[PDB]
């Protein structure tokens, strides 16, 4: 059973630390030049938020066109540089006048108007709102928003102090299963069951 | 024109009818083409045959609405198509009133758009617009079916009254007092229609072909058949085997639109050759992000904190009131058991002296908030809240937006 | 859980975590790494173990099983779903219940005219 | 463990009834456990409980037909307080029994 | 026929109180401590006196724990761990308990029948006592 | 001798070791004060007294008893 005696090596054991251990046998080199300087030169950190908000962001987009056009519009509500995130996080028009006589057409089925035009300063605002083709990004950088004005809007409605009540929820990255969770070797992904590691390895195993 | 109509304005469907009309004209709001380039107009869209490549362009952004051209072709297309709408016709509109449902933090820009677009364009003689919370307290003043849910359990308008809305767009938490919402203690959520369709389709994605270029179909099986977890997690989970369903793809050749097989039920007991997916794990671990955002690896706080945080803003003195009157709004909350789980979770979390009550309308609560406000339009209050197309020529296109309309006037 | 291990470390106390500790257990099937939550930090601690035997570890019961060493060969999946059937007497129950150490009453045969409404 | 289901349910701690006084000798006199039989302080709850059911009864015949009513204490923010005050001070005599 | 009360759930936060008046008698204690409990329907904070508080500080309960509080007898014992910490580790020696119902504190009667023999048992044979 | 207690007052620092403390007790026909020597105070340390409680204090054997 139980060994009563035991030989230690003075400078060699500390109760403070445990450890044991055991076609060409390789391990993983990374050639990655941008990867090693930045090892080198070097309650989540800031850079798990940007991708976590940046994958929020690409999945919130309802189109595959607007996708490489969802990175810019996320730094200019984070504020953070446009290019810098785009190359430092790896992710993963609307109107025409021939489109517009196409709809034109498309619901002269059936109107009612009245047609009457003044020449007025109103009525040159109001075809100049009509006629904007502005993007949402056009608006936020334009300096009519006062600068408290964006702050309330956007800084001030997310909540500040409670960021997590619940408990937290781990589940297999696969199927979703919880009563056996093992994280991954290489790549620390949580895994359960035999298919769902077979399924891991070759796709989702990036790491490896 | 004594009766007014009331139009609702939503980004993914737009309720519009007139005040006596019991039930409002639902339209969807985006312009869909398909790859060949043939654009369809929203209410067209269901009528498309095909339903794989599909492109959707909407003047909503994920804030607002920027693009006011195709906007006002919407509304005149649902507003001046006596044919599509049976029975409803507008002429000219020159005597009507209107009253607008916006969203609370409409940006100041697009709010005098709006303003000088409704005024003149449409020349209208009075207007009320507010966002859908204010309407909620004027519920009273009617007798309707409302059900409630206790989570301790196992003039007309009122003035306590926390409304908490889940749209297409988004998620927002009001307090609202005295009929004037708390705009310093209103909290939102970035939790809408479209994170669950996108994460359903990655979901269905990874565990089959590829079907992120399909919006509709994915749109109609998360309408369909989604469902959030009873209890927990834990059981939904145990029992997923027994909670299973399986969904039958449409076929071009035969049907536009799919339908969902119960393997319990023998009712449909035709063979068909198209291909079946069946949806075990997916049914209920979508919804599951509102309280347990970890489950989809994204950092959000969760619907319970952002309603603690909104309490916390609050004076102390009406904290326990707000609880006591909780109404759920938006499409988001058709999903079944959703209030009973949020009552009971927020209730669990409240010390014992409070108590947490819930109010739920049947049916779909887009119609619900439209005859919310269909029924304050109908409120002599309404008559005082209007305001006049001759004051707003008065006065300049900001003043209405700073003052009357403009949640600034009430920080 | 069992199967041949290959990785065990162990650190001790900081500030940033009480305690961190990686196993790696691998079967001729699965080879993955499990985190020590402490209590069974302790409980690796309080017997000398080698990578490379093969342990089985009770996560209910919190007990540790040594199997031998790698003489045998792993089966699968770690995690496994089975049940363990006992078979006592009614005289074991009533011993066992009967004192504040019973169970060693039947083998020295003390047991001393149990009381009847323990029966 | 298979049989430490759930007794407190019908289970009697027998000390806190004095069931086994046999080991009250070890530290107890006859004299201390006399006078602190005599001691004893009672009297005193029974006033504290007349003092609060004095306001208690007071806010009853004021206001209670509604206080405690639900659908009354909904949208109040006055008649919710006194409610509220009605529940606590219930409490505090219930607890003072105890 | 006896009536108690007991005071249960997941513990939430303890927070010992020590007051800064050595006031001659005392050298160093704690004036209170305040412990949140939380269940199903509801939660609710109490204020405990040095005893209890060295009753459960002996019972090694951290936060995350649900333990079990006797107001008669002020006898406190540690249920287990709360079942929403299960996935908190890989694996874990310590069994979860499901959140119990009720709000925080409950009060019940036992009409348990005992004959006077086992009286009498376990007045000759006492229970109590912590000594060797 | 039994009464409750008013206040124990100790001269730990401006003396340090049994510094004569005092404490007052109080009865409700009557109340003194009495003046504490060094055994006094090694017996008070054990069954720390915060004042406020019931006690009896023997006059043979000085013990020392909570009611
Ligand atoms: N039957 C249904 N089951 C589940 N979800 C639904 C159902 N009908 C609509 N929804 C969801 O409700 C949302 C509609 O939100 P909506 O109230 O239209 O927001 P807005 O008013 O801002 O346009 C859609 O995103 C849709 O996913
Ligand atoms: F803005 Be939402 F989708 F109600
Ligand atoms: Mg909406
Ligand atoms: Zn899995
Ligand atoms: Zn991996």
């Amino acid at each position: 059973m139980k060994a009563l005696v035991e030989e230690i090596d003075k400078k060699t054991y500390n109760p403070d630390i445990y450890f044991t251990s055991l076609s060409r046998p390789v391990k993983r080199i990374n050639y990655s030049l941008a990867d090693l300087e930045a090892r080198l030169y070097t309650r989540y950190t800031q850079q798990e938020i940007l991708q976590s908000d940046r994958r929020f962001m690409e999945l919130n987009t309802e189109n595959f066109s607007d996708l490489p056009n969802v990175p810019t519009l996320l730094s200019d509500l984070t504020g953070v540089p446009r290019d810098r995130i785009e190359s430092t996080t790896k992710p993963i028009w609307v109107l025409k006048p021939e489109t517009l006589r196409e709809i034109q057409l498309s619901y002269k089925s059936t109107k009612l108007p009245k047609p009457k035009r003044k020449n007025t300063n109103r009525i040159v605002a109001l075809k100049k709102v009509l006629s904007s083709k502005r993007n949402l990004h056009s608006f936020l950088d334009s300096a009519l928003l006062n600068l408290m004005d964006k702050n309330v809007i956007y800084h001030n409605v997310y909540n500040k102090r409670y960021f997590k009540v619940l408990p937290l929820i781990t589940t297999c990255s696969i199927c979703g299963g919880y009563d056996s969770i093992s994280s991954c070797v290489n790549c620390g992904n949580k895994i359960c069951s035999v298919s769902c590691f077979k399924l891991h390895n070759e796709t989702r195993c990036r790491n490896r | 024109e004594t009766p007014p109509i009331v139009i609702d304005n939503g980004s993914y469907e737009i309720k519009f009818g007139p005040s006596t009309n019991k039930k409002p004209f639902r339209a969807l709001n985006a312009l869909a083409k398909d790859k060949f380039g043939t654009s369809y107009l929203s209410n067209h869209i269901k009528n498309i045959k095909d339903i794989s490549s599909i492109t959707f362009r909407r003047p909503h952004e994920l804030g607002q609405l920027t693009l006011w051209e195709l906007e006002s072709c919407i509304w005149d297309y649902c507003l001046f198509n006596p044919s599509e709408f049976d029975g409803f016709d507008l002429k000219e509109g020159k005597g009507h009133h209107l009253v607008a449902s916006e969203s609370c933090m409409t940006l100041p820009e697009l709010s005098k758009h709006a303003d000088q677009v409704i005024f003149e364009e449409y020349e209208f003689d009075s207007l009320f617009k507010s966002p859908v919370a204010v309407f909620v307290p004027f519920t009273k003043s009617y007798k309707g079916e409302m059900r409630t849910i206790s989570g301790k359990d196992e003039s007309d308008y009122h003035d306590f009254q926390l409304v908490i809305d889940s749209g297409f767009n988004c998620t927002w938490i009001i307090p609202v007092l005295k009929g004037i919402p708390y705009y310093k203690a209103v909290k939102k959520l970035d939790i809408g229609g479209r994170f669950l369709t996108g994460l359903l389709k990655e979901t269905l994605s990874f565990r089959h072909y590829n079907m992120m270029d399909e919006t509709i179909l994915v749109n109609n099986i998360k309408e369909q058949c989604l469902f959030v977890s009873p209890v927990s997690y834990f059981d939904s989970f145990k029992t997923k085997d027994k909670h299973a369903l399986e969904y039958v793809l449409p076929d071009f050749q035969t049907s536009f639109l799919g339908y969902v097989r119960n393997p319990r039920k023998e009712n449909v007991p035709l063979p068909e050759d198209a291909q079946i997916i069946t949806l075990t794990d997916e049914l209920f671990t979508i919804p599951e992000t509102f309280f347990h955002p970890e489950i989809s690896q994204i950092t959000k706080p969760g619907i319970v904190e952002a309603i603690l945080e909104s309490l916390s803003m609050l004076p102390e003195i009406v904290r326990p009131l707000m609880v006591g009157n909780i109404v759920c709004t938006g499409g988001n909350f058709n999903l079944p058991n959703f209030a009973q789980r949020l009552a009971a979770e927020l209730q669990r979390q409240l010390p014992t002296d409070w108590t947490c009550h819930v109010s739920v309308p049947e049916g779909d609560c887009a119609l619900f908030g439209w005859e919310v406000m269909s029924q304050f339009a109908k409120t002599d209050s309404y008559r005082k809240a209007r305001v006049t197309r001759e004051e707003y020529y008065e006065h300049g296109p900001d003043w209405c937006t700073k003052h009357r309309f403009g949640y600034q006037n009430w920080i | 859980i069992e199967g041949e291990v290959v990785e065990i470390q162990i650190d001790r106390s900081i500030t940033g975590g009480h305690k961190q500790g990686k196993l790696t257990i691998k079967t001729t099937d699965m080879e993955t790494i499990y985190e020590l939550g402490n209590k069974m930090i302790d409980g690796l601690t309080k017997e000398k173990v080698l990578a490379g035997d093969v342990i089985s570890i009770d996560k209910a019961s919190g007990k540790i099983t040594k199997l031998g060493r790698s003489v045998q060969c792993p089966e699968g999946e770690l995690q496994k779903r089975k049940t363990v059937v006992h078979t006592v007497s009614l005289h074991e129950i009533d011993v066992i219940n009967s004192r504040t150490q019973g169970f060693l009453a039947l083998f020295t045969g003390d047991t001393g005219e149990i009381r009847s409404e323990v029966r | 463990k298979l049989f430490k289901k759930n007794n407190q349910v019908n289970r009697v701690d027998l000390d806190f009834l004095n069931l086994v006084f046999t080991l009250n000798d070890k530290d107890l006199t006859s004299y201390h456990a006399e006078e602190i039989s005599k001691l004893t302080c009672v009297k005193n709850f029974v006033e504290e409980v007349n003092k609060l059911r004095e306001t208690n009864k007071q806010l009853q015949e004021e206001f209670g037909e509604a206080s405690f009513l639900n659908f009354q204490d909904a949208n109040q923010y006055f008649k919710y307080s006194n409610k509220q005050k009605l529940e606590g001070t219930v409490d505090m005599l219930n607890f003072l029994k105890m | 026929k006896e009536t108690k009360e007991v005071y249960e759930g997941e513990v939430t936060e303890l927070t010992p109180e020590d007051a800064e008046n050595p006031l001659g008698g005392y050298g160093k204690t704690i004036s209170h401590v305040i412990v949140g409990l939380k269940s199903a329907k509801g939660t609710k904070t109490l204020r405990l006196d040095p005893t209890i508080y060295e009753s459960i500080q002996r019972e090694k309960v951290s936060i995350g724990d649900v333990i079990y509080i006797e107001a008669n007898t002020g006898a406190v014992k540690r249920v287990g761990r709360s079942d929403a910490y299960a996935t908190e580790f890989d694996l874990e020696t310590e069994e979860y308990v499901p959140l119990p119902k009720g709000e925080v504190h409950k009060k019940k009667e036992i009409v348990q029948d005992v004959t006077l023999h086992d009286l009498d048992v376990a007045n000759a044979r006492p229970q109590g006592g912590q000594d060797v």
